[PDB]
C-alpha cells in the first residue's frame, strides 16, 4: 500500500543507518518504489566469498527489524544472492482442461516453486503471477448499511 | 604503420553474440494503467509472431514488470528464437532482428518500446560507455536535486563535442493524491485516528490480516474492497468511519482532496539520496575522455551537490592494465633469453620480431569489421610466443 | 612470460586475461611431452 | 568472520524475551580491539557553533560513511546525533489535567506515516485511464510542527 | 460480524464478496498470447550455472506425473543449449585442426609414421591441461575452451 | 520512566535524514527526591493524584 | 590501509561543510608506521655503507 516517500524512510533509511561494520565493501545503492517495495544492493570486492558477504548483512539489517512497521515485518524480508539476469525460465500453460492465468500461478507456487528455489543453489526465484489467498472485497455501501468499518 | 594501425583501431571488451535468446522491454508515460500497457505488449507480440514466423519459435510477455523496476507502467517480452540451423543469413540473426524491431516500435506506437542485445558478460563494460551518479551531499531535498540533475543533462547536450548521449534512469515524476486529515475536526465528532488510518489502508492498498489453510498448504488472507469503490478521488467520501457516539461519519467531513507532485522511484546512494545518470561515451571520444568532461560539468553545479561513479568500473583492460601487462611480459622474455643464451644481442633479435607478426594481426582486425577486444588481445600474445619460437630457431641453430 | 604476467588480472576482467594459465599448462605439457616421449617415439619407430 | 555470526544468532534466539525499550534500541554484535587509532576531531573557527550542533553534523554526513568503510570494527560518537527533544513541564500538565502517557499517545498518532493505497489499484476495472499513489499522514519535520500537536 | 436488534445476523458475505484469488494482481504473463505463469530462476552468485540448470529439471521431472489435466511444461528463454553448442563447436574445431595438420604432415613427409608422432603428441597435451585446471580451481569455461584451440 | 529517564517514542525526519524523538522533562523538575511529588498521575475518576 | 581509507571518505566530505567546520588530527597511529619504515630502511642503508 505504501507510497515511495513512505518506504524511503520507514524501512529503507533505517536499514541504511544500520548497514555498517561489514567486512569488504565498494558501495551501497537503493531503490524505493511507489508500489511499496524496497531493495538495497551491497556490492563487494572481486573474488570475495558470497557465503560470508551475506550473513553479516542479514545481522545488521536484523538489528533494525524492530524499528519498522509490521505491515513490513511479517511481510517477506529477504537477504539473497544476486545475478542481474535470468537463465532457465519455465513457462507453464494449459491445453486440455482449460484454466486461468491465476489458477496456474497458484499451482506453480504450491508444488514446484518451493522445491526449485531450494534446489541446487538458486539465488532467488520470481513468480510470474501470485500464490492464492483468501481474498475479500469489502463493500462500503453494505458496511454503512449495518453500521460498520473495515 | 604498426602504431597508426593500433591507435586508430578502436577498443572494445567483448562482442555481443547471437545467443538464440534476446528480449525487449516496455514503459508507459506518467501514471498509466495495466489496461494501457497491455495494448502495447499485444502489439509487440504481433511483430514476433505474424511478421517473424521463420525466426521466432516463441514469446513470453509480462504485464507490469520492467528490468528498471515495477508497477503497471512497465513490461517485458522474453524471446526464444528458432534453432541456428533454420536461421540461415545475417538478416535472420539477433542483430538484424532487433534492428527492424526497434524501427517498428518507434513507427506505429506512441510510448517507449525498444528491443536490445543480450551481451553475455553482465550489465557493465559496454565500452565507450559510462554510468554517472549525482548525490545530495548537503541537506537539500528531492525538489532541489531534481533541478540540479536537469542542469547536468542540459549542459551535456548543450555543448557536445564530440557530442555524446545522456539520459536519466527511471525517475519519471508523476502526480500523487494527498489526503490532509484535520485533527481538530476528527476529535470533535468523536473518531479515533487509528480507526481512520486502517480504513484508508485496508481498503485502498490492502492489509495483511491472518494466515489460513487452503488444500493442505498455508497461504495468506487479504482485505481490501471491490474495485468499483476505489478508482477515483470522488470515491473516498463513500467510506463511512464509525464514531464513539454510534453514528456514521463520512471521509468528506475530516478529509481534504488535493493533488501533488512527487516521485515514484526514490533512489539513494550510500546513505544519502541520489539520481542515476545513464550516459554513453561519444561516437568520436571514448570514456576516459567523456567521463572527465562530465566531472567539470558537475563541479559547475550549485552548492550541496556532489558526485560519485556507480557501478564503472575499477580500472580496465586495453585501458590502464594492458600496458603494465605487456611491460613486464618484456622484462621476463628478455631475461629468460639470456638464462639460455648470453650476449647482449641474441634477445634483441627476438625482441623485434614482435612488430613483424603484429602489423599483420592488426591488418586483419582493422580490415574486417572486428576490433581490439579480449580475444584479439590474446591473439597478439600468442604470436610473440610463435615469433620467439620461429626466431629462436634462427638464433639457436645458427649460434 | 608473454602469457602469465599478462595473466595477473585486474578486477571485473578477472578470469579473462587471467584464464594464459589455461594456456601455460598446455605450453609446459607440450614441453614435457616434447622433452619426454616425442624423443622416445621417434627413436622407437620412424623409417 | 565466523566467531561473529553464531554469536548474533543465539543472542537473537533471546531478543523476544526482552523489553522494547531495549529491542528497538540499538543491539550490536561487532568486532573488538580495546583501543582507538585514528581519532578525528571536528571544530569551528569562523561561523561559530556549539558542541551539539557539531556532534550532529559529524553523525549526519560522515559517521555513517566511516563506519562502513575499509573494515571498521565499531565507531563511537563523541557527542550525539540530533533528536526532536521534548522537556515536559509537570506543573503545566496538572494545569490542564494530563500525564506523560497522553503526550506520548499524541506523538504516536500525529507524528506517523501511513500506507494509504492508490487510485487505479492493483486489480482495477478494465478501462481506467490513470493510476496514482495516495498520500496521507507524513512524519513531522521541524520544532514548530511538534509544537502544534493536539 | 454483528447481530442487528431483531435477531438478524450480518455475515461477512452479506457485506463483502469472497473469491479465492491471487494475493498480487500487479503482474500477469502471456505465452504466445495464452494465459500463463512460470518461474524465472536467477543465479546464486558463484554457482555452477549449467549443473544448477540440470537440477532445475531434477525437481521439475518428479513433479510432471502429478499435474491436473492440461498442465504442460514449456521452455522459452533458456541458457542450456548455448553451452551444448560451445562444446560441440570447439571440440569439433579441435578435430578439424588435427585432420588438417595430418595433411600438412603428409605433403612434406610421405612417411605415414612421421605423420603420426605429432598426431598423438597433441591429444595427450590437451588432456594434461584439463588435469591442471581441475587441480587449480577453474572449469570448462567458454574462455578456457578457446584456450585449448588457440 | 518517561519523565526521569526518558522514553523512545517515535521516529521523525529532520532535514532529509531520519532521527529519533525523545520525551522526558525540563531539568528543574527532576534533580532532587522532593520533586517526585510534583508529578500528578490521572485516575479513572477524572481527578489528579500526586 | 584502513586508516588511509578513513581519509578516503573524509576527503570527499571536506568540500561540502558549512562555514567554520574544519578537520583536526589528535591521537593518531599513522605517522608511527611512517617512522618505523623510514628509520629501519635508513638503518638498512647505514649497514651497507658501513
Ligand atoms: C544507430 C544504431 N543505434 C544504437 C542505438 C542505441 O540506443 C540506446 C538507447 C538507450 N536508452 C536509454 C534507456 C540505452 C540504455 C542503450 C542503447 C544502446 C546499447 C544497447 C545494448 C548493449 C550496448 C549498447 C551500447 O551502445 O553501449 C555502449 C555505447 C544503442 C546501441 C546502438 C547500435
Ligand atoms: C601426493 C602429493 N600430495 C599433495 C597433497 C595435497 O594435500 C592438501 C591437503 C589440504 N588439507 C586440508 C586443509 C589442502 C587445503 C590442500 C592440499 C594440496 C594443494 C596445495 C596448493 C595448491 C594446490 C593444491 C591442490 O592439489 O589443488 C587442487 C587439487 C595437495 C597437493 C599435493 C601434490
Amino acid at each position: 500500500g505504501a507510497d515511495a516517500k513512505t518506504v524511503q524512510d520507514t524501512v529503507t533509511q533505517v536499514i541504511e543507518q544500520n548497514m555498517n561494520g561489514i567486512d569488504n565493501l565498494m558501495y551501497m545503492s537503493s531503490n524505493s518504489d511507489s508500489t511499496g517495495t524496497v531493495q538495497i544492493t551491497l556490492t563487494f570486492e572481486s573474488g570475495t566469498d558470497a557465503d560470508i558477504a551475506q550473513v553479516q548483512v542479514q545481522a545488521k539489517l536484523q538489528l533494525a527489524m524492530p524499528l519498522l512497521p509490521q505491515e513490513v515485518q511479517q511481510q517477506g524480508v529477504s537477504v539473497e544472492k544476486s545475478s542481474s539476469s535470468f537463465l532457465m525460465v519455465v513457462g507453464v500453460i494449459n491445453t486440455d482442461g482449460t484454466m486461468t492465468q491465476e489458477d496456474i500461478s497458484d499451482y506453480v507456487a504450491a508444488n514446484m516453486k518451493d522445491a526449485i528455489s531450494r534446489t541446487s543453489g538458486v539465488g532467488d526465484v520470481q513468480l510470474f503471477g501470485s500464490q492464492y489467498a483468501m481474498r475479500i472485497w469489502m463493500n462500503p455501501n453494505e458496511l454503512n448499511k449495518f453500521q460498520l468499518t473495515p | 604503420g604498426m602504431a597508426y594501425l593500433f591507435v586508430r583501431l578502436p577498443s572494445s571488451f567483448l562482442p555481443d553474440e547471437d545467443q538464440g535468446v534476446f528480449m525487449t522491454m516496455v514503459q508507459l508515460p506518467a501514471g498509466a494503467t495495466q489496461e494501457r500497457t497491455q495494448k502495447v505488449l499485444n502489439e509487440v507480440t504481433h511483430y514476433y509472431l505474424t511478421k517473424e514466423k521463420n525466426n521466432v519459435e516463441s514469446v513470453f510477455a509480462v504485464n507490469g514488470f520492467g528490468f528498471a523496476g515495477r508497477g503497471q507502467n512497465t513490461g517485458i517480452a522474453f524471446v526464444s528464437l528458432k534453432d541456428w540451423a533454420d536461421r540461415p543469413g545475417e538478416e535472420n540473426k539477433v542483430e538484424a532482428i532487433t534492428m527492424r524491431a526497434t524501427r517498428a516500435f518507434s513507427q506505429i506506437k506512441d510510448a517507449m518500446v525498444f528491443a536490445f542485445n543480450l551481451p553475455a558478460i553482465v550489465e557493465l563494460g559496454t565500452a565507450t560507455g559510462f554510468d554517472f551518479e549525482l548525490i545530495d551531499q548537503a541537506g537539500l531535498g528531492h525538489e532541489k536535486l531534481t533541478q540540479a540533475r536537469n542542469q547536468l543533462l542540459a549542459e551535456a547536450a548543450k555543448h557536445p563535442d564530440m557530442l555524446t548521449s545522456v539520459r536519466p534512469n527511471g525517475l519519471e515524476d508523476t502526480p500523487q493524491f494527498k489526503i490532509d486529515i484535520d485533527q481538530e475536526k476528527a476529535q470533535a465528532l468523536g473518531v479515533s485516528i487509528n480507526d481512520i488510518n486502517t480504513t484508508l489502508g485496508a481498503a485502498w492498498g490492502g492489509s495483511y490480516v491472518n494466515d489460513f489453510i487452503d488444500r493442505g498448504r498455508v497461504k495468506k488472507v487479504y482485505v481490501m474492497s471491490e474495485a468499483k469503490y476505489r478508482m477515483l478521488p470522488d470515491d473516498i467520501g463513500d467510506w463511512y468511519v464509525r464514531a464513539a457516539d454510534g453514528q456514521m461519519v463520512p471521509f468528506s467531513a475530516f478529509s481534504s482532496s488535493r493533488w501533488e507532485y512527487g516521485s515514484p522511484r526514490l533512489e539513494r546512494y550510500n546513505g544519502l539520496p541520489s539520481m542515476e545518470i545513464l550516459g554513453q561515451a561519444a561516437p568520436g571520444k571514448s570514456t576516459g575522455e567523456a567521463m572527465e568532461l562530465m566531472e567539470q560539468l558537475a563541479s559547475k553545479l550549485p552548492t550541496g551537490v556532489g558526485y560519485d561513479w556507480t557501478g564503472s568500473y575499477q580500472e580496465r583492460l586495453s585501458g590502464n592494465q594492458a600496458p603494465s601487462l605487456y611491460a613486464i611480459s618484456l622484462i621476463v622474455v628478455f631475461l629468460c633469453l639470456a638464462a639460455l643464451y648470453e650476449s647482449w644481442s641474441i634477445p634483441f633479435s627476438v625482441m623485434l620480431v614482435v612488430p613483424l607478426g603484429v602489423i599483420g594481426a592488426l591488418l586483419a582486425a582493422t580490415f574486417r569489421g572486428l576490433t581490439n577486444d579480449v580475444y584479439f588481445q590474446v591473439g597478439l600474445l600468442t604470436t610473440i610466443g610463435l615469433s620467439a619460437k620461429n626466431a629462436i630457431l634462427i638464433v639457436e641453430f645458427a649460434k | 612470460a608473454v602469457f602469465v604476467p599478462m595473466a595477473f588480472f585486474g578486477g571485473s576482467t578477472g578470469a579473462i586475461y587471467r584464464q594464459s594459465i589455461t594456456i601455460v599448462s598446455a605450453m609446459a605439457l607440450s614441453v614435457l611431452v616434447a622433452l619426454i616421449l616425442t624423443p622416445a617415439l621417434c627413436a622407437t619407430m620412424l623409417k | 568472520d565466523i566467531a561473529q555470526v553464531q554469536v548474533q544468532a543465539k543472542l537473537q534466539l533471546a531478543m523476544p524475551l526482552l523489553p522494547q525499550e531495549v529491542q528497538q534500541q540499538g543491539v550490536s554484535v561487532e568486532k573488538s580491539s580495546s583501543s582507538f587509532l585514528m581519532v578525528v576531531g571536528v571544530i569551528n573557527t569562523d561561523g561559530t557553533m556549539t558542541q551539539e550542533d557539531i556532534s550532529d553534523y559529524v553523525a549526519a554526513n560522515m559517521k555513517d560513511a566511516i563506519s562502513r568503510t575499509s573494515g571498521v570494527g565499531d565507531v563511537q560518537l563523541f557527542g550525539s546525533q540530533y533528536a526532536m527533544r521534548i522537556w515536559m513541564n509537570p506543573n503545566e500538565l496538572n494545569k490542564f489535567q494530563l500525564t506523560p502517557v497522553d503526550v506520548i499517545t499524541a506523538i504516536k498518532a500525529q507524528n506517523a506515516q501511513v500506507a494509504a493505497g492508490q487510485l487505479g489499484g492493483t486489480p482495477p476495472v478494465k478501462g481506467q485511464q490513470l493510476n496514482a499513489s495516495i498520500i496521507a499522514q507524513t512524519r513531522l519535520t521541524s520544532t514548530e510542527e511538534f509544537g502544534k500537536i493536539l | 460480524l454483528k447481530v442487528n436488534q431483531d435477531g438478524s445476523r450480518v455475515l461477512l458475505r452479506d457485506v463483502a464478496k469472497i473469491e479465492l484469488g491471487g494475493e498480487n494482481y500487479d503482474i500477469i504473463a502471456e505465452f504466445n498470447g495464452q494465459p500463463a505463469s512460470g518461474l524465472g530462476i536467477k543465479l546464486a552468485t558463484g554457482a555452477n550455472a549449467l549443473d544448477t540448470a540440470a537440477a532445475i529439471r531434477a525437481e521439475l521431472a518428479k513433479m510432471e506425473p502429478f499435474f491436473p489435466s492440461g498442465l504442460k511444461i514449456v521452455y522459452p528463454y533458456d541458457t542450456t543449449p548455448f553451452v551444448k553448442i560451445s562444446i560441440h563447436e570447439v571440440v569439433k574445431t579441435l578435430v578439424e585442426a588435427i585432420i588438417l595438420v595430418f595433411l600438412v604432415m603428409y605433403l612434406f613427409l610421405q612417411n605415414f609414421r612421421a605423420t603420426l608422432i605429432p598426431t598423438i603428441a597433441v591429444p595427450v597435451v590437451l588432456l594434461g591441461t584439463f588435469a591442471v585446471l581441475a587441480a587449480f580451481g577453474f572449469s570448462i569455461n567458454t574462455l578456457t575452451m578457446f584456450g585449448m584451440v588457440l
